[PDB]
């Protein structure tokens, strides 16, 4: 298996041996074989674990794991699958504090909650989580959907 | 012998008719081997008006 | 500036005065159509004949 160890660039090699660093600390064996260095991505070869992520955690904090969750990389099907899932759910009934699952433009493949809900315009400003915060914009009832 | 030919359903060729066995390709072939003669005229325009259950003949 | 609100008309489509190409039938190759297959992504609309 092969997981992603997202790093900053200009010390982004610096973490690929900062691993290496840090692997002889809390040695014992396996985990790491082959660490490779292709560059604000670092990939990185690993079976699952709770070893080596706390020693990130440890020692961060500029970026962290890749794929489609921190704690368990790499996965590969995001939130379009999520969005054909939801067809069988199914609302446009909108209101402020519900959560409003975009699908259009790009903030595809991306979920938010809306924050100004427009009758009068015809709009829902959805805030779409990107970089660990937030970003809101307006996407229209079907440029969206309720969760 | 066969040049020029308008089908009334179909355009290009490459397709399969609804009802029938036989190709539009196979059908090309079959048209080239029909016989013609032609005393009155230099170039015509003909019709192939037929429908039902029932073989193609020629004459019709 | 003016000159884009001076450009809308005479490309009198798009936001701007903007269009390229994608790819191209190659130069020497001549054939016929027969069927043609679409496969847009779910999530964004698709043409007449999709």
């Amino acid at each position: 298996r092969w997981y992603v160890v997202q790093a900053f660039s200009g010390f982004e090699g610096r973490v690929a041996t900062s691993l290496r660093e840090h692997i002889k600390l809390h040695n014992m064996e396996d985990l790491f074989g082959e660490v490779m260095v292709p560059t604000g991505y670092v990939l990185v070869q690993m079976v699952m674990n709770d070893a080596s992520w706390h020693l990130v955690r440890s020692v961060p904090r500029v970026m962290g794991f890749i794929g489609g969750t921190s704690d368990r990389p790499a996965p590969i099907s995001d939130k379009e699958v999520d969005a054909i899932m939801n067809r069988l759910q199914q609302k446009t009934l909108f209101e402020p504090g519900e959560m409003v699952r975009v699908n259009d433009g790009p903030f595809a493949d991306f979920n938010g909650v809306v924050e100004e809900v427009d009758y009068e315009k015809s709009r829902l400003k959805v805030s779409v989580s990107i970089f660990g915060r937030a970003t809101p914009v307006e996407l229209d009832f079907s440029q969206v959907e309720k969760a | 012998a066969v040049t020029e030919v308008e089908i009334d359903g179909v355009l290009h060729e490459y397709s399969t008719k609804e009802g029938v066995q036989e190709d539009i390709l196979e059908i090309l072939l079959n048209l080239k081997g029909l016989a013609v003669r032609v005393q009155g005229k230099d170039e015509v325009i003909l019709t192939l008006n037929k429908s039902g259950i029932g073989p193609v003949t020629a004459a019709d | 500036t003016p000159e884009e609100k001076l450009l809308r008309a005479i490309f009198g489509e798009k936001a701007s005065d903007v269009k390229d190409s994608s790819l191209r039938v190659p130069n020497g190759v001549s054939g016929t159509v027969i069927d043609v297959q679409v496969f847009t992504r779910d999530g964004v609309e698709k043409d007449k004949r999709a």
